[PDB]
C-alpha cells in the first residue's frame, strides 16, 4: 500500500493565522501519513528554518509532525511552512505567526500632566491628560470640592477621541482648584492632579 | 509595548483564530480574513473594567441577549456592556455584566458560540486585542 503523503488530521491545520501572546509557547502541526514514511521539513518565509534563526532555537517532534517555538516574541513573526514527502509526492501548509505584547499594568500617566494653569476671570482654560494602557482604561475628570465632583467621564457617550482634554471656559472664582484625571483599569487605579489659580 | 487603547482594534479569537466579526445587519460571527471591513471594532469602558465593543463600519454595538445569542444593535442597551479581563495566560475574556455567567465567544466553526455554552476553562472564550492596521 505504497502512497504519497497526505494530512492525516486536517482538523488540526484549519487555524492558519496564529496570533499569540509574546512569552507563550507556539506549536504548528501537520499530521502526516504515507507508504514509506515522509520526511518532514520546516521553511520560515519561504527559507529553511535553522536552529540560529532565533534566540534559543526550535524543536520537533517527528512523532507528532509539529515545530516549536518557547517563549515567542515579535520577532519571530512571519510564516511557517510545513513540507512533507516522499517519492510519491511532495504538499506543503503555511501557518502564519503574530506575536502581540501585553501589559498587566494598571494605568500609566504621563509625568507632568495635567499641568497647573492660571488665569484671570473671565478667562479660559484646559487640562490635558495622557494615558497609557494595556487593559481597556476608564479615565475621567474630577474637581476637589474628600468631597469630589465628577466633571466628566467617558463612555458610549463621552468617547475616549475627547476625553483627554478638559475645556474650563469663563472661568469664575469658583473654578479655582485642584483637578485631576483618574484612570482606572481591570488592574487598578492610577491619577494625576493639576491647580486651577485665578487672578482678579 | 506598542499600541494605543483609544485605537480601533481586531479581536482575534484564539479558538480557530478567527477575527470578530459584526455585520451591517447585525449579524456577529467570525472570519479569518485580516481585510475584511466588519472586523474593525471600537473597545469603550464605560466603568473600571467595563467595555462595549462596537463594530465601527456597521456602526453596531455588540450585545448579548437573554438566551446567550450574539448580535449588534443601533442602539446602546445594557446588554452592550462586558467585564473585560486579562487572563493569566494573557489572553483577553469579555464577560456579560447583565448575564453575568456567560462570556462573548466563537466556536471552531466561526459562528458564535452560545453564551450558555460558555465556561472560564474554554478556548472559546480567549480572545487577543490587534492593530486594526495592515
Amino acid at each position: 500500500n505504497k502512497r504519497a503523503p497526505y494530512w492525516t488530521n486536517t482538523e488540526k491545520m484549519e487555524k492558519r493565522l496564529h496570533a499569540v501572546p509574546a512569552a507563550n509557547t507556539v506549536k504548528f502541526r501537520c499530521p502526516a501519513g504515507g507508504n514509506p514514511m515522509p520526511t518532514m521539513r520546516w521553511l520560515k518565509n519561504g527559507k529553511e528554518f535553522k536552529q540560529e534563526h532565533r534566540i534559543g532555537g526550535y524543536k520537533v517532534r517527528n512523532q507528532h509532525w509539529s515545530l516549536i517555538m518557547e517563549s515567542v516574541v515579535p520577532s519571530d513573526k512571519g510564516n511557517y511552512t510545513c513540507v512533507v514527502e516522499n517519492e510519491y509526492g511532495s504538499i506543503n501548509h503555511t501557518y502564519h505567526l503574530d506575536v502581540v505584547e501585553r501589559s498587566r499594568h494598571r494605568p500609566i500617566l504621563q509625568a507632568g500632566l495635567p499641568a497647573n494653569a492660571s488665569t484671570v476671570v473671565g478667562g479660559d482654560v484646559e487640562f490635558v491628560c495622557k494615558v497609557y494602557s494595556d487593559a481597556q482604561p476608564h479615565i475621567q475628570w474630577i474637581k476637589h470640592v474628600p468631597y469630589l465632583k465628577v466633571l466628566k467621564a467617558a463612555g458610549v457617550n463621552t468617547t475616549d477621541k475627547e476625553i483627554e482634554v478638559l475645556y474650563i471656559r469663563n472661568v469664575t472664582f469658583e473654578d479655582a482648584g485642584e483637578y485631576t484625571c483618574l484612570a482606572g483599569n481591570s488592574i487598578g487605579i492610577s491619577f494625576h492632579s493639576a491647580w486651577l489659580t485665578v487672578l482678579p | 509595548p506598542p499600541g494605543h487603547f483609544k485605537d480601533p482594534k481586531r479581536l482575534y479569537c484564539k479558538n480557530g483564530g478567527f477575527f470578530l466579526r459584526i455585520h451591517p445587519d447585525g449579524r456577529v460571527d467570525g472570519v479569518r480574513e485580516k481585510s475584511d471591513p466588519h472586523i474593525k471594532l471600537q473597545l469603550q469602558a464605560e466603568e473600571r473594567g467595563v467595555v462595549s465593543i462596537k463594530g465601527v463600519s456597521a456602526n453596531r454595538y455588540l450585545a448579548m441577549k437573554e438566551d446567550g445569542r450574539l448580535l449588534a444593535s443601533k442602539s446602546v442597551t445594557d446588554e452592550c456592556f462586558f467585564f473585560e479581563r486579562l487572563e493569566s495566560n494573557n489572553y483577553n475574556t469579555y464577560r456579560s455584566r447583565k448575564y453575568t455567567s456567560w462570556y462573548v465567544a466563537l466556536k471552531r466553526t466561526g459562528q458564535y458560540k452560545l453564551g450558555s455554552k460558555t465556561g472560564p476553562g474554554q478556548k472559546a472564550i480567549l480572545f487577543l486585542p490587534m492593530s486594526a492596521k495592515s
